[PDB]
């Protein structure tokens, strides 16, 4: 979409990857995955 | 008897008439003798030109935002009074 | 040529002693304090109506004088008086403006 | 009640020690009394000011502003390392006066000075036994220095000749403190002197802590006063006054400034007079004539100096740190000198000229606001007018300060010191990871040092260094 | 274009791996977000390839301690 | 216009003059014939008793 | 090094030191508890002053308050502290 | 007039005039005067203030 | 300019050896940052004046008589021509080791006055809108407690001294608010109840 | 020197004022379309009007006074005063060919 | 002279503290202690000193709940109120220029340093110096003569600017022939002045526009830049600017692009960085602090520099900045005064929470500064 939604979708994605990282429902290898892959999406 | 009781006079001045200084007697006779310049700005209009040599005091100035703009007259000096510009006018066609 | 070279001051400026001797701030200073000393503003005080006013009980007028102090007759109607006065430090209740 | 702890405050208050933890004592009369040394914290004065007071109501209030506020808790301010509280006018000249090598003391002279503090005891022996017992005013001193302290440092007199930048110094110029013992040197301001960091006050009042700075500024600085007293301290006339080869000397000199400044304007009259950049010519003449003025009255102070009294009171009250400065000395001695206006000289008057007693066209240093005499001596008229209009514009001498504390104080007043170290808001927001860098409060600091290794080194073994 | 952290005013930037990152933000108490933030087109963070959801550390000069680290969050713009 | 020259339709030569004067007068500042005129100078200035 | 040295530092030193805000409070809170009716921990018989802050100063002193400082780090740890005779 | 809104700003307002900053109990002002017997700890006060300002006791 | 800072008895202040006394002293630091000649001038002439019964005439320029001859005639009246006293101390009754300057000066009274610039408020009316301590000494009073106070009492860390000073000395009061709506209610006092 | 009024003894103070009916010219401001300015206050029995006379870069003389809200041209408004030639305007202003 | 056993007993002593104090003080003392002349020292006065530095530095820690940010506030601001006076701006007005995030200075200032190889010569700083000036037809030409007979305007050169600027008059004759003048014809009338004769134009107000048209005709230099001044610092040249260009400096040749330095601090931000521009925030303080003698320490300038470069974006500490974002409505409302704070809270419906001290003390609750992060627990039965 348009470049300030994509920014502020791709914050509140890395937010919640954080958050589900943080609650340890998430391991670091696939959180590393997780943050590559939205980076690679939005960029 | 407004204009002279409040001190606001015609023309948008304010302050023109102000209630006699009767601390002693060196209030009052300052009092009768005070100059006070429509300014009250500039840093300019406060300096000491020296066309004020011997017209006005240099020592008499209120200090702060005032100083340089309410003088005191000097001792010797007077103030015009005026005379009709024709008697000039002819006096100056005929010379 | 000039008539009087001490007429390039005001009235209150003349009252000071050797005012060629002090720096010029305190000559102006010395204006305003000046114009808030108590002594007699009128001879005919007693019979008259004033909001606000002062009376000082012994006036003197100064030993040493200007030619001015004659002329605007504030040897008639003085505000002030004459101190012995000694320059020392003394018990420390003089210091800064004490 | 005497006792009693109240809140003491004076506007503006620009910092926090504005307002401060009192300890209330009643006497007769409808003032508000203060100790002198109280008074650069308030930046207070006796000119006719005014003060206010507060009574906390309630135990907790009461308790609160007895533990944090109390006056002698906040000798150094939070700005820089250094004590705001120290010493002032007639406590350096008297600290000096009974602290020079000259000063000796009987029995009688010196239980009168010690009967303003709080000492008892034994003065032990005289420092001379013959031909008569004799006290000196080093060895009074030294009675209120705890017995471990050392102290090497120079003195505030140090500026002239009389330095020698080591122990051996025949001026008491060199401050040297061992176990206690003031051995040499003076006290003036760079010992006592409030607002000087890194001073001898100011280690005594870190290392002992700010009770026994209470103490010692509560005893020792009475005792100055009291022999001021004692000695007699005056300004005569004669202080002031120079001899009349002085006055032939300097009336030479300024002839050779005026045969300059007249070279300078015939060469600029006749085209040889070369421009500074970015000046235009009669712009670099004035620049010619104000530095060959400035340095006439460089030298004309320099010989007042060398022809007068070095020990009359206006000298002391100067080279100690008193009152006044060698530039005041110099215009009540030898001349006041140039009169400027913006950084010019005096111009603005009548066309070509400044007043109508002057040629048309006249430049000369006299006609534009040079002054060759001195405040002893008397101005003259247009001289006494120059130096009114010089001094036009200190007259007129702060909305834009208070909106700037106001936005930083509504900017920064959630900011808070955690028990991690962490600088942090009081939503939750990180600002500093530790404080400044090390975690060290500016109040604490050794001025701005966390730790003065060389002091630490001469509290040690300053003894034998 | 031109390399600019080789500049004078400029301290040392370093991106955080994962694992050190997850262990600051727990022994800090916080969340990501409450540290200062760094953008992701600030001439710095493209320079070393920083995105969004990193932690920069950061090292300054300083004259108390010498060398002071601090920490910045990637956001977005 | 210029009321101290008069208010009458008889007095419009010297208001002209006049503004002529005034154009002279600036005309001549800018050739460098003059200088602005200083209003510190007590020539400029009048005193109301 | 948990986070930096300088935390560490700081953290040792205030281990078993009171700050001047504590001291504060816990004098103040005496105090206030004592002019309540509460009574004195010490023999109160030849103290210098018989007000209630200077009881509560001297109380503090020595230690026989049984007083204790909760401090909540930010990360949730709790640290307790004891005045009573430390 | 003076209406809602002009009784909320200005700094005679209620905001700065009566939220901010007010006027309170149990204060005094008086000019001042140097006291060289006074510690750095004290301050001095008149008889008449002492016997105005006082200090609740339990 | 300056404020009355102590009074002290004729016994109690130094005298000179013919046993004068001085009605002021001045500290000596006061002279050499301000550089006002003209007051030891007009001390010296002053003490002329008085010892030989002739005018003193100070006009700036033309000063008669000179200082020098004022000095001159004044040792010849029995006194140092430079106007220094020798001084004993009238507590003590021990000479100092140095001579004082004595003179007289003319001095004025000001009407600034401490009789007319002390006023203390313990309690007393407050406003009817806002309830808060009245203004003005020709009221009973009540000193304002600005922004800046407040920023040094928050800056020393006192909770509760900055509670005691902007609450219970101001204007402390006491509401009731419903807990579903949080208006303010009131309290009825006759039939014993709570109103919202 | 003071009139009673109401009981009250009132004094005049003197008001220092620039001359009213002369021409005061000064430079424009720095960077702006004006270079130079010319001033005048005239002062009638009840009323007084400022005229004020610009040069612009364009080398052209404006007047501009109170009741007409626009610029002027110089030569507009002489002519409305009774100069109908160019040769009575130019002469009118200066006899110098410069 | 410490010898080699009182040495080996001083880095042994020192080797146990290495984790009680910062590096830099450890560095420090070890510094200090070595260069101990002139005096016999003593296994016993090494332990004194350290354990004296240990105690001293652990004495100055600061005490969790200092609240912190009103006394860097007022340590700041109240030396601005003791402040009393190319010529740069300078004292509270630059203050207020740094702390309001203005994005062009009054007066912008830049430092320019040069290669080694350009370093120490004069010639090729000047020619640096003239090449980077920014210069008009005007600055070059010393008078104007404009003809109202054949539409010709003349233009005469001063020989000695026309050489000091490095300009010749072929390549002026360049610059206007490329101008939208239109049909001109340009005739030589010496060696130092030409006339542009203006074959077309028929009135006197278009000849005058087009004579400011071509005096105002830039023939060289970067833009912005008004004046450059080649200074003498030791051995090496240095170029002072009037004006300020980062981008435009940064190409031109035989600059030293890792050493410029400027008080454009919005420039440094966009080109360089955000903890660059804090860095050079606490530079600007401190500089305008210390030139006026006023003693502040460090630590409160950082703390400034930190807090108007948190979200990554220079802010403003006012209305718009840090200020503005905070999170309480009757907290901007009192510090703005207006009213339409409330309004706009109440139109979206905000809520208002009680974190911060002002809004505590408006309504009358104790703070969570000082004495207020203390909590406290009691045994009453401890009799
Ligand atoms: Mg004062
Ligand atoms: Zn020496
Ligand atoms: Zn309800």
């Amino acid at each position: 979409s348009t470049v300030t939604i994509s920014d502020i979708e791709m914050l509140l994605k890395d937010t919640e990857i954080w958050d589900k990282l943080l609650r340890n429902e998430l391991s670091i290898e696939e959180a590393k995955k997780m943050f590559d892959d939205v980076a690679r999406s939005y960029s | 008897r407004h204009a002279l009781a409040t001190g606001n006079w015609v023309g948008g001045r304010t302050g023109v008439s102000q209630l006699l200084d009767r601390t002693n007697w060196l209030s009052m006779l300052s009092h009768l003798r005070r100059v006070v310049s429509s300014l009250a700005p500039n840093f300019e209009a406060r300096d000491l030109h020296g066309t004020q040599w011997g017209r006005m005091c240099p020592f008499e100035t209120p200090e702060g935002p005032n100083s340089g703009l309410v003088k005191n007259l000097a001792l010797l000096a007077q103030v015009s009074v005026g005379i009709n510009e024709s008697v000039v006018e002819r006096v100056a066609y005929e010379l | 040529l000039e008539i009087w070279p001490s007429a390039i001051l005001g009235i209150i400026a003349s009252i000071i002693p050797y005012p060629e001797h002090n720096q010029s701030p305190r000559n102006t200073y010395q204006s305003a304090m000046a114009k808030q000393s108590l002594g007699l503003y009128a001879s005919n005080y007693q019979i008259r109506t004033d909001t606000r006013a002062h009376l000082l009980h012994y006036p003197q007028m100064p030993l040493v004088q200007t030619r001015m102090l004659g002329v605007i007759g504030y040897n008639d109607r003085p505000a002030g008086a004459n101190a012995i006065l000694a320059i020392m430090s003394y018990t420390g209740y003089n210091m800064e403006d004490s | 009640v005497d006792g009693d702890v109240v809140l003491f405050n004076r506007q503006p208050s620009l910092h926090r020690i504005s307002m401060m933890a009192h300890k209330v004592r009643v006497l007769p009369g409808r003032t508000f009394r203060l100790n002198l040394l109280d008074c650069p914290p308030y930046n207070a004065d006796f000119d006719g000011d005014e003060m206010n007071l507060h009574v906390p109501q309630s135990e907790e209030a009461i308790a609160e502003a007895r533990e944090l506020m109390l006056v002698h808790k906040n000798i150094i301010t939070p700005r820089y390392g250094g004590p705001i509280i120290g010493g002032g006018q007639d406590y350096i000249s008297g600290a000096y006066l009974l602290s020079v090598k000259t000063t000796l003391l009987t029995v009688e002279e010196v239980a009168t000075i010690l009967g303003v503090t709080d000492f008892v005891g034994e003065l032990g022996e005289p420092a001379i036994l013959a031909p008569k017992p004799y006290y000196t005013g080093k060895q009074v001193i030294s009675l209120f220095l705890p017995k471990d302290f050392n102290f090497h440092g120079p003195a505030n007199i140090s500026k002239g000749p009389r330095a020698c930048k080591d122990e051996i110094c025949p001026h008491d110029s060199f401050i040297v403190i061992k176990n206690g013992l003031l051995l040499e040197g003076v006290f003036d301001k760079k010992a006592i002197g409030n607002q000087q960091p890194e001073s001898m006050l100011h280690w005594s009042i870190r290392e002992y802590g700010t009770e026994y700075g209470k103490w010692l500024m509560d005893n020792v600085f009475k005792m100055f006063i009291r022999f001021l007293e004692m000695r007699g301290f005056t300004m005569t006339l004669e202080d002031i006054t120079i001899p009349d080869e002085a006055q032939n000397e300097i009336t030479t000199k300024i002839k050779e400034g005026y045969s300059q400044v007249d070279e300078y304007i015939r060469k600029f009259n006749e085209g040889q007079l070369e421009p500074i950049p970015g000046r235009t010519i009669e712009e670099s003449l004035e620049s010619y004539i104000l530095d060959t003025l400035d340095k006439l009255r460089k030298v004309a102070g320099e010989i007042a100096t060398k022809y007068l009294d070095p020990f009359n009171n206006v000298y002391i009250m100067a080279i100690t740190g008193a009152r006044g400065s060698e530039l005041n000395i110099t215009q009540m001695t030898a001349l006041l000198g140039q009169q400027s206006v913006r950084g010019e000289r005096i111009r603005r008057g009548y066309r070509e000229r400044t007043l109508s007693l002057f040629k048309y066209g006249d430049i000369a240093p006299e006609a534009r606001g040079f002054v060759k005499n001195s405040f002893m001596r008397g101005l003259s008229p247009y001289e006494m007018f120059f130096h009114a209009a010089g001094g036009r514009e200190g007259l007129v001498d702060t909305s834009q300060s208070g909106y700037m504390q106001r936005r930083l104080i509504n900017a920064l007043s959630d900011l808070r010191i955690e028990y991690d170290g962490t600088v942090r808001s009081l939503y939750g927001d990180i600002v500093q990871v530790v404080y400044g860098d090390d975690a060290v409060h500016p109040m604490y600091s050794a001025h701005s040092k966390s730790v003065n290794v060389n002091r630490v080194i001469e509290r040690v073994i300053g003894w034998k260094r | 274009k031109i390399d600019i952290s080789n500049h004078e005013l400029v301290p040392k930037h370093e991106i955080l791996q994962l694992e050190e990152a997850y262990k600051l933000v727990k022994e800090l108490g916080i969340k990501p977000e409450q540290l200062p933030w760094i953008r992701a087109s600030d001439p710095v963070a493209k320079s070393i390839g920083a995105k969004p959801g990193d932690i920069i550390k950061i090292t300054r000069k300083s004259p108390f301690t010498g060398e002071s680290v601090t920490y910045r969050y990637v956001i977005t713009g | 216009f210029l009321p101290h020259l008069g208010t009458s339709p008889e007095d419009r030569k010297k208001k002209g003059y006049y503004l002529a004067s005034a154009v002279n007068k600036i005309l001549e500042l800018y050739l460098g014939r003059r200088e602005p005129d200083d209003k510190d100078h007590y020539a400029n200035k009048r005193v109301r008793l | 090094m948990t986070i930096d040295k300088i935390n560490e530092i700081f953290k040792e030193n205030w281990k078993n030191k009171l700050t001047k805000y504590e001291i504060a409070r816990i004098i103040s809170a005496r105090a206030l508890q004592l002019s309540m009716g509460a009574l004195p921990l010490i023999d109160t018989s030849n103290l210098k002053s018989d007000d209630v802050i200077s009881i509560a100063e001297e109380e503090l002193k020595r230690g026989v308050l049984p007083i204790t400082i909760r401090r909540i780090y930010p990360n949730g740890q709790v640290e307790l502290i004891s005045v009573r005779k430390i | 007039l003076r209406t809602l809104a002009q009784r909320l700003k200005g700094k005679e307002g209620r905001f700065r005039g009566n939220l901010s900053g007010k006027r309170v109990d149990f204060s005094a002002r008086t000019v001042i005067s140097p006291d060289p017997n006074l510690s750095i700890d004290e301050v001095g006060i008149p008889y008449t203030i002492a016997r105005m300002l006082t200090v609740p006791e339990r | 300019k300056g404020v009355v800072g102590i009074l002290i008895d004729q016994v109690d202040m130094p005298y000179t050896a013919k046993g004068i006394v001085p009605d002021i002293i001045l500290n000596p630091h006061a002279l050499p940052s301000r550089m006002t000649i003209g007051q030891i001038m007009e001390a010296i002439g002053g003490k002329y004046a008085a010892l030989s019964g002739k005018p003193v005439d100070a006009t700036p320029f033309l000063e008669t008589p000179k200082l020098q001859e004022m000095q001159k005639e004044i040792l010849k009246l029995g006194h140092l021509p430079d106007s220094t006293e020798v001084v004993y101390d009238g507590r003590t009754g021990q000479k100092l080791k140095s001579r004082i300057l004595f003179g007289i000066v003319y001095y004025q009274k000001l009407h600034h006055m401490v009789a007319d610039k002390m006023h203390a408020r313990a309690r007393g009316p407050v406003q009817i809108l806002t309830r808060q301590p009245t203004e003005g000494r020709a009221r009973e009073g009540g000193l304002r407690f600005g922004e800046m106070e407040r920023d040094c009492l928050i800056g020393f860390g006192t909770a509760m001294l900055i509670k005691d000073r902007l609450l219970d000395n101001s204007d402390k009061a006491v509401v009731y608010i419903c807990d579903q709506c949080g208006y303010v209610g009131w309290y009825d006092r006759s039939k014993n109840r709570y109103v919202c | 020197g003071y009139f009673i009024v109401n009981g009250s003894e009132k004094v005049i103070i003197a008001q220092e004022d620039l001359a009213t009916n002369r021409v005061l010219v000064d430079y424009g401001k720095s960077g702006s379309n004006i270079t130079h300015v010319a001033k005048v206050t005239s002062s009638a029995a009840g009323y007084r009007v400022q005229v004020m006379i610009e040069r612009l870069k364009d080398s052209t003389i404006q007047i501009s006074f109170a009741t007409v809200p626009g610029r002027i041209p110089f030569a507009i408004i002489m002519r409305a005063l009774g100069f109908v030639t160019d040769r009575d305007i130019v002469y009118a202003v200066s006899l110098d060919p410069q | 002279m410490i010898d080699e056993k009182l040495k080996g007993y001083i880095d042994k002593r020192l080797n146990e503290i290495k984790d009680k104090i910062p590096d830099k003080l450890h560095e420090d003392l070890r510094a200090a202690i070595m260069d101990i002349n002139g005096v016999e020292l003593t296994e016993e006065d090494i332990d004194r000193i350290i354990d004296l530095t240990i105690r001293e530095y652990q004495q100055s820690l600061i005490e969790p709940g200092e609240a912190i940010g009103v006394v860097t506030a007022q340590s700041v601001g109240e030396p601005g109120t003791q402040m009393t006076l190319l010529n740069v701006t300078l004292g509270l007005p630059r203050l207020i220029e740094i702390v309001d995030a203005r994005k062009v200075p009054s007066t912008p200032m830049m430092t320019i340093y040069l290669t080694d190889e350009y370093k120490t010569d004069k010639d090729k700083a000047l020619d640096i110096a003239r090449r980077i000036e920014y210069t008009r037809v005007e600055n070059v030409v010393s008078s104007v003569s404009v003809d109202i007979s054949n539409m010709s305007i003349t233009l005469q050169f001063d020989q000695e600017m026309l050489k000091d600027k490095g300009v010749s008059i072929e390549e002026i004759k360049k610059i206007i022939t490329k101008l939208k003048l239109g049909e001109i014809r340009i005739e030589d009338n010496d060696e130092y002045s030409f006339t542009i004769y203006f074959e077309k134009i028929d009135s006197i107000m278009a000849l005058f526009k087009m004579r400011e048209k071509i005096l105002n005709t830039k023939i060289k230099g970067v833009k912005g830049i008004k004046r450059a001044i080649v200074q003498k610092k030791g051995d090496e040249y240095v170029i002072i600017t009037d004006g300020s260009n980062l981008e435009g400096i940064m190409n031109v040749t035989g600059v030293d692009i890792n050493k410029i330095q400027t008080n454009n601090i919005h420039e440094v931000e966009e080109v360089l960085g955000i903890e660059a521009a804090r860095e050079l925030i606490s530079r600007e303080i401190k500089k305008v602090l210390e030139e006026q003698g006023l003693d502040v320490d460090m630590r409160h300038i950082v703390l400034v520099s930190d807090i108007m470069t948190r979200t990554g974006d220079i802010r403003q500490i006012g209305r718009h900045g840090v200020t503005g974002e905070k999170s309480s409505v009757l907290a901007r409302a009192a510090f703005e005064v207006t009213v339409k704070h409330l309004l706009d809270a109440a139109a979206r419906g905000e809520r208002e929470e009680f974190k911060g001290v002002i809004e505590n003390i408006i309504i009358g609750q104790p703070i969570r500064l000082g004495t207020g992060i203390v909590e406290l627990t009691m045994k009453p039965n401890m009799r």
